[PDB]
């Protein structure tokens, strides 16, 4: 096809192995939050991987906002060594890529009127709720929101094997509806 | 103009925006809710579920376990079977 | 001799009050609530008709 | 009936007085809003037949006598709404041909 | 008031120490870090009308033995 | 048992030194010294609340934050308080906030 | 210090007549009474109030 | 002007901490005493677990510990964040930069992260 | 299969102080109450926009099915009962707009999408796109347009 998605968004959670004190994190942490009343969890962000994550009291955490799967890792090793660093035995158990969002274009306005009365089955179109085309493939699990400008956002993937599938099988039916 | 289209009734969004700027309730420390529910027996000796949570402001789960641990409930002729803030 | 005019008055004073009746506990639920009811969704349209 | 009878049916209905059950527990000096609600000024438009795609045409005789419709025709009341909250302050929404 | 029923858990937790030893109103009061002023004395009017109530016992001399089935 | 915002400032801090040398000198007790501390909180706040009605405005770049029981820590660099009498620079802040 | 115990009971004689010399002007229309309840209803909030101060204290 | 306010500041302290200082039973000379001194002072790892692989990952912690830099304490109504920028409705609050006190009201700020 | 029971005569119908009809009849199982609440409600929004009979019966039978399969469980029912209909008007031919539904419903439009959607995927159905004529009748009615100009509408839309 030529076109490659490139991935813009990765959540990865991470279990600490041990219990935490969110408002001793929150009080000793550089870039922590924590509002009990809004959510019970501990937001920090670190720039360098340009990341957020949330920790939990339980010491488990979620990494969100890195590009790819080597900063999702080190940016979750590096909330943990923050933690660690604040007294608490922070480990790095299990870290697994919960979900990648990537996103591409096909440079070619597309008929989303088409696309949905051929592929109905696995298309939803409803303008009056968002724009988009929400497509969810079987084969790989993604759910892919296509737009009349051609912009596509793949969503759900657990690997980058997974989007350039996903992308891979839409780039055929996509052609086949070219404005 | 009767039942004109609209995203959002008007008193829906004022109460989810109170709501909203209110937050949750958040679970505090057991010595502080101990302190207020003692306190708040000081103020007469029978309270509601209901209305000690108002009083405390925390979770309903935590505050029953809280109170759980110490108070007791007896079944009264007032209108039904309430909580005691007496731990004996 | 009650022609037609008295007993039509006299079922729409019964649903009248009934539909005031509804609008009385629809609103009153909300209230409770502190919702700001709206008075349209309270008006029963079909108790009338 | 329908230009005297209906009127009068919809002034002497005593207006309706809501207020809420010493609501959030607090003070409660007269806190609970008080909703007060007066039906006023009875409307009726000429008989109507509102189609499947819902939208409104005039209703002959004969076509209601052949498609078994009911010859009615709509009745409208303007309602006005006070709300009392104890902030000094009451507000009389009106709403017109309810 | 309130903060005699607390005190009343404090010593329930005591007996959950099995350590429970002839005691007064003053240690437990700082060890549970509140003041020995004329407040004492109004809560102390108080607790001895808990001395008349005391489910939980709490008597004067040598006390604090609440269960009224109590072996090891 | 307050706000208690003002205490760490130029003006807290002088009130607490002053009552630090009446207690050296015996004059007043540390109950004293507290209930003066909590009546010039309530005082402040209410001066502050009430006999100022001026907007400022100011920009700059944030460095690091925090936020804790409805207490943010912000810390910015190289602010610019700007306001339309007088425009200040500033290398480095520290804004503390509460509500 | 004989001097202050004499103001003291004083003070004393003052919140009787205070309290009684009105006592009678909610009849008119228990005031000691009323006081109380009203400094037991503050207890609560007083606390729930404070134990912030401590917080704040050691978040500042 | 901020020393008027400050003049005006003490009238209020006085007069609040007067009714105290019947209260607690002590003498008036207190409250002058208090003032004249407050007067004057003012004027390929596997296995991953250690995390020691990755050093130097933080910045200097000294700055919250030295606090001597300006520093504003304030009141906050609304604080919002989009991804990049930080925005502040700071109510009425205090300043302290460069020595002298600012005074304010209304206070808005954009900063970037 | 029940019955229920009157006042009857006055005699000993009414005892020591009034004891009526010795009862209240008191009847049926949740899972008939709460449909046969809906379907209240389902009648109630339609009378608000003049909805036909048709389509109340379709949004009841569509009611009944999602209610059975039971995927929307946790949402709460009015929200049901509106995308029910919602979807109704859909297949009927004549679709209302999502804000059409939420002005006589007292559920948001938000949630009313969110189960539309479910209820689509409960459903394994769907229903055919909107078009700008659908709802040029509607609204050049309302508007209380001429013909003429409905039909320049529907012409310049398409």
């Amino acid at each position: 096809s030529g076109i490659v998605p490139q991935l813009q968004n990765i959540v990865s959670t991470v279990n600490l192995g041990c219990k935490l004190d969110l408002k001793t994190i929150a009080l000793r942490a550089r870039n922590a939050e924590y509002n009990p009343k809004r959510f019970a969890a501990v937001i920090m962000r670190i720039r360098e991987p340009r990341t957020t994550a949330l920790i939990f009291s339980s010491g488990k955490m979620v990494c969100t906002g890195a590009k790819s799967e080597e900063q999702s890792r080190l940016a979750a090793r590096k909330y943990a060594r923050v933690v660690q660093k604040l007294g608490f035995p922070a480990k790095f158990l299990d870290f697994k890529i919960q979900n990648m969002v990537g996103s591409c274009d096909v440079k070619f306005p597309i008929r989303l009127e088409g696309l949905v009365l051929t592929h109905q089955q696995f298309s939803s179109y409803e303008p009056e709720l968002f724009p988009g085309l929400i497509y969810r493939m079987i084969k790989p699990r993604i759910v892919l929101l296509i737009f009349v400008s051609g912009k596509v956002v793949l969503t759900g993937a657990k690997v980058r094997a997974e989007i350039y599938e996903a992308f891979e099988n839409i780039y055929p039916i996509l052609k086949g509806f070219r404005k | 103009t009767n039942y004109k289209p609209v995203a959002n009734h008007q008193y829906n969004i004022e109460y989810e925006r109170k709501k909203k700027e209110d937050g949750k309730r958040a679970r505090a420390d057991k010595q502080h809710v101990l302190d207020m529910l003692f306190s708040a027996f000081e103020k007469h000796q029978y309270y509601n579920l209901k209305d000690l949570v108002d009083i405390t402001k925390q979770p309903v789960v935590y505050l029953k376990e809280i109170l759980k641990e110490i108070g007791v409930q007896n079944v009264k002729g007032i209108h039904k079977n309430t909580w005691e803030l007496k731990p004996e | 001799l009650d022609l037609a005019g008295p007993l039509l008055a006299f079922l729409f004073r019964g649903m009248f009050k009934n539909l005031l009746k509804e609008v009385r506990i629809y609103a009153q639920k909300f209230i409770d609530r502190g919702k700001d009811f709206n008075l349209e969704l309270a008006i029963k349209t079909r108790i009338i008709s | 009936f329908i230009q005297m009878s209906v009127q009068r049916i919809v002034e002497d209905a005593p207006p309706i007085d809501l207020q809420a059950e010493a609501q959030h527990a607090s003070g409660e000096v007269e806190e609970p809003p008080r909703y007060l609600l007066k039906f006023e000024q009875i409307y009726l438009s000429k008989p109507t037949h509102w189609e499947r795609d819902g939208a409104p045409s005039p209703m002959m005789p004969n076509e209601a006598r052949l498609r078994n419709l009911t010859y009615s025709a709509p009745l409208y009341v303007d309602i006005t709404k006070t709300v009392i909250k104890e902030g000094e302050e009451q507000l009389q929404t009106q709403h017109q041909k309810t | 008031f309130g903060v005699l029923a607390k005190i009343v858990n404090y010593m329930k937790t005591r007996h959950q120490r099995g350590d429970t030893h002839p005691l007064t109103l003053d240690e437990i009061l700082d060890e549970t870090q509140h003041l020995d002023i004329g407040l004492k004395q109004k809560q102390w009017l108080m607790t001895e009308a808990l001395v008349n109530n005391p489910k939980i016992e709490v008597i004067d001399g040598k006390y604090a033995f609440k269960p009224k089935y109590n072996v090891r | 048992m307050a706000y208690q915002l003002y205490r760490n400032t130029t003006l807290g801090n002088s009130l607490q030194e002053s009552l630090d040398e009446l207690i050296q000198s015996q004059q007043i007790t540390p109950q004293l010294a507290l209930q003066v501390l909590l009546q010039f909180d309530k005082a402040i706040n209410a001066a502050l609340a009430q006999r100022v009605r001026n907007r400022v405005n100011f920009r700059g770049s944030l460095n690091t934050y925090r936020f804790c029981d409805n207490v943010w820590t912000f810390v910015l660099n190289d602010v610019e308080f700007r306001e339309v009498t007088e425009l200040i620079k500033v290398d480095k802040v520290k804004i503390v906030a509460c509500d | 210090a004989q001097l202050k115990f004499f103001e003291q009971l004083d003070q004393i004689e003052k919140q009787r007549k205070d309290e009684q010399e009105r006592e009678i002007l909610m009849r008119a229309a228990q005031l000691r009474l009323k006081q109380k309840a009203k400094e037991m209803q503050q207890q609560e909030l007083a606390q729930m109030r404070q134990r912030d101060a401590n917080l704040t204290a050691l978040a500042a | 002007t901020v020393p008027k306010l400050y003049r005006s500041v003490i009238e209020d302290v006085i007069n609040d901490v007067r009714d105290i200082f019947l209260d607690d039973g002590v003498d008036e000379q207190v409250l002058m005493e208090l003032k004249t001194l407050w007067e004057n002072k003012l004027m390929g790892q596997v296995e991953e677990e250690p995390l020691n692989s990755e050093d130097d990952v933080s910045d200097e912690e000294g700055q919250e510990l030295f606090d001597t830099e300006n520093v504003v304490v304030c009141q906050y109504d609304k604080i919002h964040r989009s991804k990049n920028k930080w925005k502040f409705h700071l109510k009425d609050g205090i300043m302290n930069l460069n020595g002298r006190d600012y005074i304010f009201s209304k206070a808005i700020g954009d900063a970037e992260w | 299969l029940s019955t229920m029971i009157g006042k009857g005569t006055g005699a000993a119908s009414f005892d020591e102080f009034g004891n009526s009809k010795y009862q209240n009849r008191r009847t049926m199982s949740s899972s008939d109450r709460a449909m046969m609440n809906a379907f209240k409600e389902i009648t109630t929004m339609a009378d608000r926009i003049n909805l036909p009979r048709n389509i109340v019966d379709r949004t009841n039978n569509l009611f009944k099915q999602v209610y059975e399969q039971k995927s929307l469980k946790g949402r709460a029912n009015d929200a049901i009962a509106s995308a029910c209909l919602y979807i109704a008007c859909r297949q009927e031919g004549v679709p209302r707009t999502f804000k059409e539904i939420c002005a006589v419903s007292r559920i948001s439009k938000k949630e009313i999408g969110r189960c539309f959607k479910l209820i689509l995927k409960a459903l394994e159905t769907s229903v055919d796109l909107i078009t700008t004529g659908d709802f040029m009748s509607r609204f050049c009615s309302n508007l209380c347009l001429p013909k003429q100009v409905q039909m320049a509408a529907t012409h310049i839309a398409r």
